[PDB]
DNA sequence: TCGGATGTATATATCTGACACGTGCCTGGAGACTAGGGAGTAATCCCCTTGGCGGTTAAAACGCGGGGGACAGCGCGTACGTGCGTTTAAGCGGTGCTAGAGCTGTCTACGACCAATTGAGCGGCCTCGGCACCGGGATTCTCGAT
DNA sequence: ATCGAGAATCCCGGTGCCGAGGCCGCTCAATTGGTCGTAGACAGCTCTAGCACCGCTTAAACGCACGTACGCGCTGTCCCCCGCGTTTTAACCGCCAAGGGGATTACTCCCTAGTCTCCAGGCACGTGTCAGATATATACATCCGAT
């Protein structure tokens, strides 16, 4: 059992992602909010993916079910099948 | 006006009120009995047959269906008798 | 044209037609499928594929590379206007992002 | 007299550095550990193949980059160059996922 | 045992690429992206045609179904070019 | 339930079952339709309709009216967020909007 | 003439079963008819896509179950699946 | 039967009323031009979709059902006009 | 002493009046004429069911109401109470209807 | 803080047309029986996914100096809400015409369905070069000094 | 304006390596042919709502004048991310292990498609009537210049 893993999204990783977005200056309060919104997005996507997988009586998830879950959220993705 | 244990008996299962929940119709029933009468039934109040399903969602999203004041009163007046039902 | 050959060749195409016809039928979109619909669909698919590969090849040549990579496809999709309008929402894996800096953000003396 | 750049110039250099690049940004192992966190939260004893978590990372970083584009636009709106909370909440509503 | 059959549009994308740029190669990842793009566009057009046919109580996916679906789905100039080239292809096939 | 009655009554539901089964069969969703699917779908529809009708009735009664109008449906859908999350993109004819003003827009207490 | 097929009477019956006093206007009846049709289309399309994904060819009950789980948000989905399974069991027995 | 610049038919008080339903107090003087522009662009998109549905059925009049179909195709599903 | 309200109070009053009410807000004849203009620009000699025009107008008011919510809060993001064009272009850009 | 001024909520008559209810039938729904194939279930196998070291080291945490930028306040001169008189064109009503939507019936060319068939295309292996990368040199923004 | 030092960047060359592409094997899906039941094209007929016009009322738009709220620019202040230098740690690459379940095949059965007959639930139709729109009269909440 492991817990308190939201901090795995480190400071410079968030800085680099926001920087790819063309952002220069980032206030110190941005990072916790980015962690929160990322957690919500993972919750939604994982919920859909595990629903798909549990349906097919498979106890391991696959990239096909992940991309299906993305598509169902109106977030279709290319590069892993479909 | 504090009712005795006889009025503290749940109207359906004839058992005491443990973690009471208060519907808008002031009707109260135990949480195991509440679950048995909502998830296994037609989502109706066990007493007046009222459907509080919208109220159910509204107060289960925040997990605030429990009426804390009544539970505190009962545990103040019947602590051990309520602890009797804790074992299974 | 009346010929005894593959339907793609008879239509002068390279995408499969019998396979596309099967996916129209066995894909459960209608109980009956017209004879000319799969040919039209194959033609449309070939046109779109040819256009997107042409743009990707131009981008790759501008990048001094003679091989198509997801970055080239991402650049080709984003830089075009109507292809963007068709595929603006979707995200491409390993595609990066357009080089774009806001004018206000540009340095000033 | 040590060399010292003015604040922002190297930030712009690496604006270009991470836009002309295509590699993944979030560190792989902590990210997949977080994914496992969420999975075991929703349903216990789940296993992941590598392609699944790679696709998850792809989608996650694409979403974050788009959100950061939007927050940069919001910050530019208020005549500011430092992104702030209220920019993020405004973007999150405006795209329609929170209301 | 023998492995199952996995359908893909690799050869056709390769053929059209050679027809457009005769000397340009393509990577496996780009090939998979192109395959997924073909699948997505096919699904979109076929689904739009399916709903359109169900809309007018029809029972057949005719060429007009696909033509109207393409007109609906692609932007202006792309739709016009696709309609023109598809009409050319279908009239050549039927002629 | 071995009753040889209509499937809606036999299953305890109130929406039709034969109609739903026909629509599933003739809607071109699969070549085969399971016997238990139509009743399950009718039950789901019954739940959603019952929820929205009771919310609209509560809204109308709170408005001192005895007939649900589209405004009442709009108010019931938007006031709740669960349904609003389910119905985010939809619009209702003569629906209107929730009466609200942003706190900054409110005048200063002078 | 031709016969028109709709859910008007069923919606009215459900409303009277819930609200034995309040009526409903024709426009609201059309709203609910279109609503029922829209949810029908959403769930049926999701179930068809899901069955195609697993290479099945028959919408069993669990197909609609998973479709409702995916489409409806969590708690509404919970109550929906609960009494849907209850109704299916009642129909069987 | 051609018509002239009826985009001015969407009069200033109409935008004012829509904005007031939009929860605003203060309206910029030149908001109206781009409000008309965005209204216009939304209109040719929806009208294109409805007209191509109508063309597909050998019909020369657009019906409300085609309009709601077109709105549904744009992620803007609408209730109260059938279907 | 002529009576004149302070600037704003009647604005809030009519905001509340229009929000609580659900009548149509655009005169039907000009909207019908404009729709006919767009139609004849697309194809000549089309006919309009009154219900179709009603559906067009309902969709239009829904669009404008949503866009005005969005642009109002975008404007108040910049410590302002007056919505100017740049609010509208930014709101449409970040919503993604113009790219 | 307060007393008119004004828009808003409230109570009552009224009258009307959309809403709720009776009808017939008919057309779609229910019941019985048959057939065949889709799906479940047993087995199994082998692909891969989790867990595990262990050395390295690139990147993350931490500290610190500071200078760009956020933010509060001042001031103004503009742009816009408010109100009133004017004009205008929408909205309602009523009527008249008919093009085209909708319905019916008929005939057939289109398309589903099944047996035979053979080559298009995919699985597995081999290979030669396109680009990754280290190493070096010229170029090129960037900052301080006047 | 200028010029010079210093990191950072573009350009050029050699090495290599794995993967993009080509070839062989071959299995099963597209092809062809013919047949038959029918969805659809088409001709015909009807009659509804769409179109077009008229005239009237007045609701609303429009324009102007005005007074005032505030959007924006400027200034000053401070404070706190940025860039850099130093230290640490877990990511990471490579290798190794076990088993477990995803995937595959083969068998059996029972569950739904199909057919036919029969029959009543719902709907197009016609009719009564009161829920709510509309007007008029009230009291009351709220605003604003002024105390
Ligand atoms: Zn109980
Ligand atoms: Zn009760």
């Amino acid at each position: 059992v492991l817990r308190d893993n939201i901090q795995g999204i480190t400071k410079p990783a968030i800085r680099r992602l926001a920087r790819r977005g063309g952002v220069k200056r980032i206030s110190g309060l941005i990072y916790e909010e980015t962690r929160g919104v990322l957690k919500v997005f993972l919750e939604n996507v994982i919920r859909d993916a595990v629903t798909y997988t549990e349906h097919a009586k498979r106890k391991t998830v696959t990239a096909m079910d992940v991309v299906y879950a993305l598509k169902r959220q109106g977030r279709t993705l290319y590069g892993f099948g479909g | 006006a504090i009712p005795s244990l006889s009025e503290c008996q749940c109207g359906i299962c004839m058992e005491i009120l443990v973690e009471p929940v208060t519907l808008p119709c002031n009707h109260t029933l135990c949480k195991p009995c509440f679950q048995s009468t909502v998830e296994k039934a037609s989502l109706c109040c066990p007493f007046c047959r009222r459907r509080v399903s919208s109220w159910t969602r509204y107060h289960t999203r925040r997990n605030s269906l429990v009426n804390v004041e009544l539970w505190t009163i009962i545990q103040k007046h019947y602590p051990r008798e309520c602890k009797l039902r804790a074992s299974g | 044209s009346a010929s005894a050959k593959t339907r793609s060749s008879r239509a002068g195409l390279q995408f499969p037609v019998g396979r596309v016809h099967r996916l129209l039928r066995k894909g459960n979109y209608s109980e009956r499928v017209g004879a000319g619909a799969p040919v039209y669909l194959a033609a449309v698919l070939e046109y779109l594929t040819a256009e997107i590969l042409e743009l990707a090849g131009n981008a790759a040549r501008d990048n001094k590379k003679t091989r198509i990579i997801p970055r080239h496809l991402q650049l080709a999709i984003r830089n075009d206007e109507e292809l963007n309008k068709l595929l603006g929402r979707v995200t491409i894996a390993q595609g990066g992002v357009l080089p774009n800096i806001q004018a206000v953000l540009l340095p000033k003396k | 007299k040590p060399h010292r750049y003015r604040p922002g110039t190297v930030a712009l250099r690496e604006i270009r550095r991470y836009q002309k690049s295509t590699e993944l940004l979030i560190r792989k192992l902590p990210f997949q550990r977080l994914v496992r966190e969420i999975a075991q939260d929703f349903k216990t004893d789940l296993r992941f193949q590598s392609s699944a978590v790679m696709a998850l990372q792809e989608a996650c970083e694409a979403y974050l980059v788009g959100l950061f584009e939007d927050t940069n636009l919001c910050a530019i709106h208020a005549k500011r160059v430092t992104i702030m909370p209220k920019d993020i909440q405004l973007a999150r509503r405006i795209r329609g996922e929170r209301a | 045992r023998k492995r199952s059959r996995k359908e893909s549009y690799s050869i056709y994308v390769y053929k059209v690429l050679k027809q457009v740029h005769p000397d340009t190669g393509i990577s496996s990842k780009a090939m998979g992206i192109m395959n997924s793009f073909v699948n997505d566009i096919f699904e979109r057009i076929a689904g739009e045609a399916s709903r359109l046919a169900h809309y007018n109580k029809r029972s057949t996916i005719t060429s007009r179904e696909i033509q109207t679906a393409v007109r609906l789905l692609l932007p202006g100039e792309l739709a016009k070019h696709a309609v023109s080239e598809g009409t050319k292809a279908v009239t050549k096939y039927t002629s």
